[PDB]
């Protein structure tokens, strides 16, 4: 619920999670994507590719 | 010009805590159910504040003005609209500008000029009995004002004025600053219906008009609307007839402290940063539960 009387919003991390529009007033959140990391799981070289 | 009409009569200032009163958003951004940590000037839970009582008809007549230092955090519990407004100004003459407010029935008027002060300003409202009604003729408060500045008209913000007869039914909350020559307002409303003077609830402010004035405010005083009282000649009375009202101020101060949110996302409870060991230990940790 969003008082009428705020501008921003910001959960943590400086996180300005409340973007609004002049004519219209909706919340919303802002978190970064899933991303994923990387390892290669590779038997012998001599073995296989 | 001017007419001094001062009693001689004086009464010593009276003094009351703040229980847990003044709380609000440090910043316009928006969190829930999370724990953050602040520093702006706010009012700490625990704090002494002072009252005031104009009421002269036993009798007293006692309406002096109060200086601004830095932020001033205003509140009443007027019924009948005793107190009209205030003005600013070191020096109290048209050498300086200052805010007039006036809320009627009809709109709200915010007008900034540098109106002339008399020796003891007043407002006035008779009573047409043809009309069987109380409106104002006599507008003598400032001799003339120059230099217009601003000017705002609006419909009345909140002002009910619905209830015929509400006897001390209702708490005003604002808060007013004076940072970088912008004189920011708010508005809070807390209906109350209490035989005490302050509730153990809780509660913030939130902002009104952001007014951009730029001037040095060190002294500022309000206005009262002394009635017109029908007296015969051989009366002789003491000529000074008014209402009932008493309004209530407090003080900002610099500090950091911590406000929690609730599933809805509105504050529910708080706790100083630098009240006491205890409380310090909430902020320090990061929360208000803590254990053994
Ligand atoms: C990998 O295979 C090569 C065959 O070309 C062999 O010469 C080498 O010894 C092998 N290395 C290991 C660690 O098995």
């Amino acid at each position: 619920k969003f008082l009428p009387f705020q501008q921003f919003g910001r959960d943590i991390a400086d996180t300005t999670d409340a973007v609004r529009d002049p004519q219209t007033l909706e919340i919303l959140d802002i978190t970064p994507c899933s991303f994923g990391g990387v390892s290669v799981i590779t038997p012998g070289t001599n073995t296989s590719n | 010009q001017c007419v001094n009409l001062t009693t001689r009569t004086q009464l010593p200032p009276a003094y009351t805590n703040s229980f847990t009163r003044g709380v609000y958003y440090p910043d316009k951004v928006f969190r829930s159910s999370v724990l953050h940590s602040t520093q702006d000037l706010f009012l700490p839970f625990f704090s002494n504040v002072t009252w005031f009582h104009a009421i002269h008809v036993t009798k007293r007549f006692d309406n002096p003005v109060l200086p601004f230092n830095d932020g001033v955090y205003f509140a009443s519990t007027e019924k009948s609209n005793i107190i009209r407004g205030w003005i600013f100004g070191t020096t109290l003459d048209s050498k300086t500008q200052s805010l007039l407010i006036v809320n009627n029935a009809t709109n709200v008027v915010i007008k900034v000029c540098e109106f002339q002060f008399c020796n003891d300003p007043f407002l006035g409202v008779y009573y047409h009995k043809n009309n069987k009604s109380w409106m104002e003729s006599e507008f003598r408060v400032y001799s003339s004002a120059n230099n217009c500045t601003f000017e705002y008209v609006s419909q009345p913000f909140l002002m009910d004025l619905e209830g015929k007869q509400g006897n001390f039914k209702n708490l005003r909350e604002f808060v007013f600053k004076n940072i970088d020559g912008y004189f920011k307002i708010y508005s809070k409303h807390t209906p109350i219906n209490l035989v005490r003077d302050l509730p153990q609830g809780f509660s913030a402010l939130e902002p009104l008009v952001d007014l951009p004035i730029g001037i040095n405010i060190t002294r500022f005083q309000t206005l009262l609307a002394l009635h017109r009282s029908y007296l015969t000649p051989g009366d002789s009375s003491s000529g000074w007839t008014a209402g009932a009202a008493a309004y209530y101020v407090g003080y900002l101060q610099p500090r950091t402290f911590l406000l929690k949110y609730n599933e809805n996302g509105t504050i529910t409870d708080a706790v100083d940063c630098a009240l006491d060991p205890l409380s310090e230990t909430k902020c320090t940790l990061k929360s208000f539960t803590v254990e053994k």
